């Protein structure tokens, strides 16, 4: 609200959502924000219920990986070809999100231990055996 | 020049599945009371404006028929209506045998409204009382004495209450939070197939829940042509769904002028039969437009010719169906019509044009009316519609028919089109051909060339 | 994967039009433009336009802009990721110097900052712009030949004498023999009308166990010749 | 049953309602009936009257349901006093064969007339037969009420007395007769016979006399 | 063209050769992107360098892609036979479309000789029918470029009727050509015999047919 | 334009067949309805049945086992007969032109319509007894002028002596003198027979040569009596 002009491009974000096309200006928001005994009133509760267990999975994804608050974190487990021979110009500037996926929808599950104890397990006990001194 | 992987939260990531879903209504209560009981009144109202995200460049699979959204809507109509008559009064102690007597008028050339008579138990259990009423005829069938209730041997009787209504609030289907509705927005689109243009919305439209038979009435209208939806045209025993552009405009009535008598069965179950009539006694119809429902006969023949290369023979309709499936049944002002669609479905046409019709006639279908019915082919409980003070007039507009094409034999016996519901889901089948439920995963990892910062 | 399917060769009298074809499958075809390039004798390659089969829009080289039409089809979906295309080029007022082979080229990349250039090719659709007629083919075969007397090999095969319009196919049993076969190139008579040859070698004890045809198809003039090789040969080095 | 009353002013509006109302959608008739005369048809359809019936005569339509038929009369006056009749064709009910119960209409309010007697003695041919028999008009009185007392010379007669009801004519006033039987020796041996009329407050008398 | 490359360019095998593109302002490589092409005579082309640097995808890193305000550079190190032919470079920005120069033809030396092989048939039984008569002479499996073919009557030269193709490129990275002599049937009887000479810059083969026979 | 005529005996034996015609003048038998409606004294009018153009009968319930009505085709008449006839069957008879019409409340297909007859022309109406009494005539005696009032306006009659029914049509000069007559109505003489008379007032002026001759003429005693009235 009360935002024009100089604010109106805060609403074009640009990076964010710069995998190809399969997606629009409220994709990325359609799931991140849009938040008695019948049968109306049990199916609700389940999908309510629902809803925040979905959203702590994730969460706690982020916070195993020593990403909590952030939405694009970095890390320190590099790329293992084996996974993707492509490089970022022919990742980026040529598949969408929905078929990367698709992609390394094989490693993924391997990749996100890479991402729990190759790092933020190592860095969370080197930050506090250097802090010893 | 390295590559890192970096962790992404809210990419435009989903998996097709399947969840349970909630109802989302527009008015409640105070500004009109005890309004519905197909959308009830506790679900979660509708925000004032709808966010629709129209996905660019997306191409993605529908199927009305695997569909699980039907599925859910059909279960949900079903069981929304055990909750509704469980508290109310049970019609157990009108199985007692009936002496029935019909109509009183004057010689013609039978009739509909009968008048039984009957003793029940009063509220004092000892004593008990004779009553009149009068029963549609499709409600008794004889066993000195003369008739009983229909639905005594098959099941139990329960009546509704009469401060519900049966009307159909536009109700809508929202999936949770975590998922989406994705929506199909082409002009014509196909059975199941891909569609080009997708869009994603939270809820669903505005869709009337309404009960229908042979006909689909209040529903959407295609807005190009009309179409045609099978799951496979080629195979007869698979139902077809069709769709309007230009919806055709029906009227119906119950011009007889009943009244409410309220008899005395239990302890604080007053059971209310029809009274006696006032006024005219006359039938039951409905009024179509011959015009439009021929230019909408026009419009289905073409779409259907262009599906079959010799041009076929015309259908008629109606074959292996007793009660309810056969005849046009849907609700109106509170009483359950049955109508014969003969006048529809008795033409014949070949190179298009038209034949079997003669000005400006509306076209008048003689419709039965009952009160015991047991919907959705349920074994059990049936209800009892209560009986409507005054006369009963409504008003509907057609958007979809079933029809069911029939084969005989193995070959040139030719092909005509029964119109029949295959299910009773496919009344919902033909509001949600176009929406499928999917769920969002939103984290994902891809190479970038930026390393955090190193452990220090 | 994706693969682009041209429309055959052609020929047009200068004066005419002609509109070439190129159906696209194996990828979205909305996702990445489409090329027109064209290599002629007398100026190398050059480049036409692209279209945008997505939104439409077209970008024509000025030596192209007032007699080249541009168009697509809409996108037959596949999968969801896939779909089958067809874009068209019209060009118009042909004259002799136009006379060359006509490309279709995919897109490289869907953003950044070399989106449309070329990366895909079609097959090729030769255009030649003459005054004069299609004439057939004649075909005459060839005796074998002694191609190694120690080894056990010979050499036969078809010769396709004086036809105008350039493309040529040659084919063995209807394509079944496909090993050992070699085509060359066309010559350039005085006259103006062409002539190549076809050669497959075989082992010479291969005489009474397999058969061969040639199936030569000169498609600008719709004629189809099935001519069989007499095995008999006159040579001495392959009499011994 | 039989015929029910009403009275009614004259020259002002009536208003003759129907029994046995309507169940459904009526079609009601309105005969027009004297005793001895043709009945004459005011009213067809519930709001149509044929050709000749005049303008005062109107019935109510059943437009809307609820109304209930009435048959009203404007301009009363002694021509119009009738019995009327209404026919009741509704759709609940079958076949109406039987007219609807007469309603006796009667008018009241009229200016002073009085009547005209003449009195006449057996003839010569009639004491011929051995009888002789006075004859005693009474023409255009007042009221229907009157009595005729006869008087042989000034006694009362009292017997074989035979007066008639009194009976509309043609000029809406009521006529009536009245008869003396005799013998022809009582009739000469009798000075004058006096027929006298007692008509409300006056009182008329004619005297004849033997030749 | 206004685009200009090398006209040709030439290395050893496994050695190193460099390619240049360049042109006037309108096509100058300071603010215009340049793309780089192997197109075979004939075959479709394969990108190879789509941006200043970077290389097309599947392509080996042999192939390096350097520009200067003033020119622009292409390298192909460890050459191979299938190295050797033409090259085209193209000259673009995000909306405009391409530009190609003018093209360069690489040879790779340091090989290894091919010995030629040589065919010559008749003419058949049924084009002297048609009193027609043409001598086809078959070149193939050469690994040096250029050929040089040259009839003669009876061991006497011939300079009418010969039509000789220029050497085209086998798919097993060697070369083809071939060479016609048609004739009239009173030159093809009145003759001892005809021969077909394919000479080379080390060997000079001899085949000959005898009408005779 | 239809002019209806009734015609009968008047008298009727007890527990016989009385029978009537109504002759037409106006239009076709077989182009309207026609009913009869009988009169007796005391009580409403009584409604026997109908008969469409088509010649197909219906009666009423009540008197369905007795009356039998049919249309002659040649003569446009129309008979009536009474089987076993009592003395309440004593009324004044009315032979009426109906017409049909239809009411409809709804659509005509699913019938909701009903038919309703009207008689829109009455006939005169004829007028029977039946009783086992005979028939006696009716003598006429002149009425001599009072030799009456100033003006020379004078009064003379013609007197009816007892006769049996009340059924009588009396006529001056065989009724060329219309202004001034009126007959008066029958008085039920305690003899159990009726008898009325007529004046006539005339200007003394034509008292004298006036040669007045009233006609009495009555049916069910087949008697027509004219007599002269002189002073
Ligand atoms: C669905 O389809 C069905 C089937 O088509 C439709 O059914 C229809 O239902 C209605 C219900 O009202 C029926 O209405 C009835 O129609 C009759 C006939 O009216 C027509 O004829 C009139 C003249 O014809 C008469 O006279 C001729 C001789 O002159 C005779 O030969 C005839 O036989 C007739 O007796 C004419 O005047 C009418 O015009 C009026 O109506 C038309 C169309 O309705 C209008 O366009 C006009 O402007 C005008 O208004 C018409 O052409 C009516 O007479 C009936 O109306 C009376 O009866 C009602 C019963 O309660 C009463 O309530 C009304 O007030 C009305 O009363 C009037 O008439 C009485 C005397 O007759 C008076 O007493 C009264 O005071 C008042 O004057 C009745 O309306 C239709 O017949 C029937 N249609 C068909 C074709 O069967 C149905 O409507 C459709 N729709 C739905 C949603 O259900
Ligand atoms: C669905 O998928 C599609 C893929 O098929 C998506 O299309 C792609 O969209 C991407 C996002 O915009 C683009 O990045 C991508 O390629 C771009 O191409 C641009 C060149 O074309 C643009 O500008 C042209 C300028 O027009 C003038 O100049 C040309 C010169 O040839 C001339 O012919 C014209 O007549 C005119 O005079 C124009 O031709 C193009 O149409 C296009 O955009 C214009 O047109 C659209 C539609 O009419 C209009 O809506 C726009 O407002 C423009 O007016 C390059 O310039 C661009 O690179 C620049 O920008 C990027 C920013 O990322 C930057 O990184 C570069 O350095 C450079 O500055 C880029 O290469 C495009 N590809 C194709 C082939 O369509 C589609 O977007 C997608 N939809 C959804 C929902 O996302
Ligand atoms: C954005 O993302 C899209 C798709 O996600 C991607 O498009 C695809 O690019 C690839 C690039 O390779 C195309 O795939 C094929 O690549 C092979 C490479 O050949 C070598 O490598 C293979 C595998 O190692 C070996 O088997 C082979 O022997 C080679 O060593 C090409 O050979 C294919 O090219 C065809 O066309 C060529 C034209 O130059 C021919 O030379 C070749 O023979 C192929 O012929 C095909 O078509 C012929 C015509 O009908 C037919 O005769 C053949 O049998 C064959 O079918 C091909 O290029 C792939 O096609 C692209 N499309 C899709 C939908 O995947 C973009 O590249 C990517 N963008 C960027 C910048 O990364
Ligand atoms: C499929 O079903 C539909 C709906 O039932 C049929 O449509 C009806 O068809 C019937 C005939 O089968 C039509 O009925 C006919 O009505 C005519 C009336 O039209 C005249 O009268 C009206 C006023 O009442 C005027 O407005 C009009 O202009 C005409 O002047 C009758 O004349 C016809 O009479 C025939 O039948 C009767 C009764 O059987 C006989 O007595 C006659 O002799 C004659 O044979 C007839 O009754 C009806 O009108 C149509 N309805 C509609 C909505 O228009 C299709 O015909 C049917 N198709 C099939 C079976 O193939
Ligand atoms: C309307 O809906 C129809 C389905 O009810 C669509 O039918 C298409 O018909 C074609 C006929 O060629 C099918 O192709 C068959 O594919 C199967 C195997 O399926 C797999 O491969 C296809 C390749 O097209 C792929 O689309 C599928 O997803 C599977 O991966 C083969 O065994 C057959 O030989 C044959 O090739 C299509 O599968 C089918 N549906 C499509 C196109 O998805 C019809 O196209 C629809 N029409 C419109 C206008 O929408
Ligand atoms: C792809 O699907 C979208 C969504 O339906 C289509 O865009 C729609 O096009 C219609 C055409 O009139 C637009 O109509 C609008 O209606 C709204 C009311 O809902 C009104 O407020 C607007 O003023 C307008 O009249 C509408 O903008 C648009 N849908 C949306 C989001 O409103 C589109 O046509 C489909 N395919 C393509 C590519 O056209
Ligand atoms: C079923 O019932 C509906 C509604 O009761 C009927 O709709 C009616 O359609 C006619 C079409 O002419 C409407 O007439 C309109 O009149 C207005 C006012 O003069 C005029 O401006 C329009 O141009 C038009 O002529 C009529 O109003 C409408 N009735 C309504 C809205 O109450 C329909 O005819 C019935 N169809 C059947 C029996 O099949
Ligand atoms: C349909 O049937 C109903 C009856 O079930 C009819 O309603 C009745 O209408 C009459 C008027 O003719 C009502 O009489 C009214 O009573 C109220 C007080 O109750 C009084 O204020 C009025 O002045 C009048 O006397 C009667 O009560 C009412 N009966 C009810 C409502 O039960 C209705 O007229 C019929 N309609 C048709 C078109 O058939
Ligand atoms: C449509 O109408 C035709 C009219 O004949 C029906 O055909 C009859 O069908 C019955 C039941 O199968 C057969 O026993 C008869 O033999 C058929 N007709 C004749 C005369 O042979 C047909 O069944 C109807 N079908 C629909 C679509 O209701
Ligand atoms: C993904 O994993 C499944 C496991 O069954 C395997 O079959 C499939 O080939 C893999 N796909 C890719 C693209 O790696
Ligand atoms: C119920 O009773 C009716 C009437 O006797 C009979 O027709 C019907 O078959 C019975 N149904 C069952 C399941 O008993
Ligand atoms: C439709 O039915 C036919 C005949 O049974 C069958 O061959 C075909 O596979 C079916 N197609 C679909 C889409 O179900
Ligand atoms: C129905 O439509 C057809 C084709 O337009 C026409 O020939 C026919 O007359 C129409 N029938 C009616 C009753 O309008």
């Amino acid at each position: 609200a009360v935002g024009l002009g100089a604010f109106i491009l805060g609403f074009l974000g640009a990076a964010g959502s710069t995998m190809g096309a399969a997606s629009m200006a409220l994709t990325v928001q359609a799931r991140l924000l849009l938040s008695q005994l019948t049968v109306w009133g049990i199916k609700q509760l389940q999908a309510r219920v629902l809803a925040v267990e979905r959203y702590l999975r994730d969460q706690q994804l982020l916070g195993i990986w020593g990403c909590s608050g952030k939405i694009i974190c970095c890390t320190n487990v590099p790329w293992n070809d084996s996974w993707s021979n492509k490089t970022i110009n022919e990742i980026w500037d040529n598949m969408t999100w929905m078929q990367w996926e698709k992609e390394i929808d094989n490693y993924t599950q391997h990749i996100y231990t890479l991402l729990e104890v190759s790092q933020i397990q190592q860095e969370k006990n080197e930050q506090e055996l250097l802090e010893l001194d | 020049a390295k590559k890192w992987v970096t962790v992404y939260y809210g990419v435009p990531v989903w998996k097709e599945a399947t969840t349970t879903l909630f109802c989302a209504s527009d008015a409640k209560a105070y500004d009109t009371e005890v309004h519905n009981v197909w959308a009830t009144h506790a679900c979660v109202p509708t925000d004032p404006n709808p966010q629709e995200i129209v996905l660019g460049n997306v191409t993605e699979n529908f199927n009305m028929w695997k569909n699980n959204m039907v599925e859910q809507m059909h279960e949900d109509i079903i069981s929304l209506w055990d909750q509704s008559l469980k508290p109310c009064v049970k019609l157990t102690p009108l199985c007692v045998t009936l002496n029935c007597n019909n109509v009183n008028t004057n010689n013609t050339n039978t009739g509909e409204m009968k008048n039984c008579s009957f003793n029940v138990t009063t509220s004092i259990r000892d004593k008990i009382k004779k009553e009149y009423a009068l029963f549609y005829k499709l409600d008794v069938v004889p066993l000195i004495t003369n008739y009983r209730l229909i639905n005594c041997n098959t099941s139990v009787i329960t009546q509704a209450c009469p401060k519900v209504s049966f009307e159909p609030i536009p109700i809508h289907y929202c999936a949770p939070a975590g998922f989406a509705i994705l929506k199909c927005n082409s002009k014509t689109f196909n059975g199941s197939g891909p569609c080009t243009n997708v869009s994603t919305v939270q809820c669903t439209h505005g869709i009337r829940p309404v009960v229908s038979t042979q006909l689909l009435l209040n529903g959407s209208l295609a807005e190009e042509e009309i179409v045609i939806r099978s799951e496979n045209i080629t195979d007869n025993a698979k139902t077809i769904i069709v769709q309007l552009n230009e919806a055709v405009e029906i009227n119906c009535t119950r011009p007889n002028n009943n009244t409410r008598k309220s008899i005395h069965i239990g302890p604080g179950r007053a059971f209310y039969a029809t009274g006696d009539i006032i006024g005219n006694i006359r039938q039951a119809h409905c009024n179509i437009s011959k015009a439009r429902w021929n230019e909408t006969l026009g419009q289905i023949v073409a779409k259907l010719e262009e599906q079959f290369p010799n041009k076929t023979i015309i259908f008629n309709h109606s074959s292996g169906g007793d009660p309810e499936i056969v005849t046009h049944s849907f609700n109106c002002g509170g009483e359950f019509f049955y109508c014969n669609t003969t006048p529809l479905f008795n033409s014949t046409w070949n190179n298009t044009r038209t034949d079997d019709y003669p000005g400006e006639q509306n076209i008048t279908l003689q419709c039965r009316i009952k009160q015991i019915i047991n919907m959705w082919q349920g074994v059990g409980k049936a209800m009892y519609a209560p009986p409507i003070r005054g006369q009963i007039r409504c008003s509907s507009n057609i958007t979809g028919l079933l029809l069911t094409r029939d084969g005989g034999r193995d070959q040139n016996g030719t092909e005509t089109f029964r119109p029949g519901g295959g299910n009773m889901r496919d009344n919902w089948r033909s509001e949600l051909y176009k929406y499928k439920v999917v769920k969002i995963e939103p984290l994902g990892i891809a190479p970038t060339a930026c390393k955090r910062r190193v452990v220090q | 994967e994706g693969q682009l399917v041209q429309s055959g060769a052609e020929l047009k009298k200068p004066g005419a039009s002609v509109k070439i074809s190129c159906k696209t499958s194996g990828y979205r075809f909305n996702f990445y433009h489409i090329n027109w390039i064209r290599q002629t004798a007398g100026r190398g390659p050059e480049w036409m336009g692209w279209i945008s089969p997505y939104s439409g829009d077209k970008n024509l080289a000025p030596a192209f802009q007032d007699r080249v039409i541009m168009t697509t089809d809409t996108e037959v979906p596949v999968t969801s990721f896939t779909s089958t295309g067809a874009a068209y080029m019209e060009i118009r007022n042909l004259k002799f110097d136009d006379t060359g082979t006509y490309f279709c080229a995919k897109g490289l990349l869907r953003d950044g900052s070399s989106t449309w250039l070329p990366y895909l090719w079609g097959q090729g659709t030769l255009l030649t712009v003459s005054s004069a007629s299609t004439k057939g083919p004649s075909v005459f075969p060839l005796a074998p030949s002694s191609k190694s007397t120690s080894g056990g090999t010979a050499a036969l095969g078809c010769l396709v004498k004086d036809y105008f319009p350039e493309p040529v196919t040659v084919s063995w049993n209807s394509g079944a023999l496909t090993s050992g076969v070699h085509t060359f190139p066309a010559v350039l008579q005085s006259s103006g009308l062409y002539s190549l040859s076809s050669v497959v070698t075989v082992p010479s004890s291969s005489l009474g166990t397999q058969t061969y045809i040639c199936n030569v198809n000169h498609k600008p003039s719709n004629t189809k010749v099935d001519k069989r090789v007499e095995p008999k040969s006159c040579d001495k080095g392959l009499e011994v | 049953s039989y015929v029910s009353p009403l009275s009614v002013a004259l020259g002002e509006t009536a208003r003759i309602s129907c029994g046995r109302q309507a169940l459904g959608s009526r079609a009601v008739q309105w005969y027009q009936h004297k005793p001895g005369q043709a009945p004459i048809l005011l009213i067809y359809n519930n709001q149509d009257r044929p050709s000749g019936i005049p303008e005062r005569f109107s019935g109510t339509p059943d437009i809307n349901f609820g109304t209930t038929a009435t048959l009203t009369i404007s301009g009363v006056e002694v021509g119009d006093e009738a019995d009327y009749y209404c026919h009741m064709w509704d759709s609940r009910s079958g076949f109406s064969w039987s007219f609807g119960g007469a309603t006796r209409l009667t008018v009241l309010s009229q200016p002073k007339a009085a009547p005209s007697v003449t009195l006449f003695p057996p003839s010569s041919e009639e004491l011929q037969a051995n009888k002789a028999t006075l004859v005693c008009l009474i023409s255009d009185f007042y009221p229907g009420a009157v009595t005729v007392a006869w008087k042989a010379d000034s006694s009362p007669v009292k017997a074989g007395v035979e007066t008639t009801t009194p009976s509309k004519q043609s000029n809406n006033k009521y006529a009536a007769s009245s008869y003396l039987s005799l013998t022809p020796e009582q009739w000469k041996s009798h000075k004058s016979y006096s027929c006298q009329v007692t008509h409300e407050g006056s009182t008329v008398e004619k005297t004849v006399a033997p030749t | 063209s206004v685009l200009t490359q090398s006209a040709s360019v030439s290395g050893s095998l496994g050695q190193s050769v460099t390619i240049s593109c360049t042109g006037p302002n309108s096509v100058c490589c300071s603010h215009k992107s340049i793309s780089w092409y192997q197109w075979p005579p004939g075959r479709a082309p394969t990108l190879i360098i789509y941006e200043d640097n970077e290389r097309a995808p599947g392509i080996s890193p042999r192939f390096s892609g350097y520009k200067s305000y003033w020119s622009a550079y292409l390298t192909i190190s460890d050459l191979r036979p299938e190295d050797e032919t033409t090259y085209y470079c193209c000259s673009y920005t995000h909306n405009s479309g391409c530009v190609f120069g003018t093209g360069t033809k690489v040879s790779v030396l340091g090989q290894s000789k091919a010995n030629p092989s040589v065919t010559l048939f008749p003419p058949s039984s049924e084009e002297l029918q048609a009193n027609k008569a043409t001598l086809v002479c078959l070149i193939s499996d050469f690994y040096p470029g250029a050929v040089t073919v040259a009839w003669k009557a009876d061991s006497s030269p011939v300079k009418a009727g010969v039509e000789t193709t220029t050497p085209s490129k086998q798919s097993n990275n060697k070369y083809a050509a071939s060479s016609y002599l048609s004739l009239t049937p009173e030159q093809w009887k009145s003759h001892r015999s005809y021969s077909c000479q394919v000479t080379h810059e080390g060997s000079t083969v001899e085949k000959t047919v005898a009408p005779t026979e | 334009q239809v002019q209806l005529q009734e015609s009968g005996p008047g008298l009727v034996r007890p527990s016989e067949t009385l029978s009537v015609t109504c002759i037409v003048s106006g239009g076709s038998i077989s182009n309207y309805y026609w009913t009869w409606i009988r009169q007796s004294p005391g009580k409403g009018l009584e409604w026997i049945g109908y008969i469409s153009d088509r010649e197909t009968t219906t009666y009423n319930p009540s008197l369905n086992s007795r009356a039998v009505i049919s249309r002659d085709t040649s003569k446009n008449q129309l008979s009536l007969q009474l089987r076993s006839v009592t003395t309440a069957d004593t009324a004044i008879y009315f032979c009426a032109t109906a017409r049909r019409g239809q009411r409809i409340y709804g659509v005509v297909s699913f019938g909701e319509f009903f038919y309703y007859y009207y008689m829109d022309v009455w006939g005169k109406g004829t007028a029977v007894t039946v009783s086992s009494a005979s028939t006696k005539g009716p003598s006429v005696f002149p009425l001599a002028p009072s030799s009456s009032t100033s003006g020379g306006t004078a009064a003379l009659g013609c007197l009816v002596k007892d006769y049996f029914p009340e059924p009588v049509t009396v006529s001056w000069n065989s009724g060329a003198l219309t202004s001034g007559v009126h007959t008066f109505p029958a008085v039920l003489q305690s003899s159990g027979l009726y008898s009325l008379s007529s004046v006539v007032t005339v200007p003394s002026s034509s008292l004298g040569t006036q040669t007045y001759i009233c006609n009495v003429n009555h049916k069910p005693s087949n008697t027509k009596v004219d007599k002269k009235v002189e002073p």
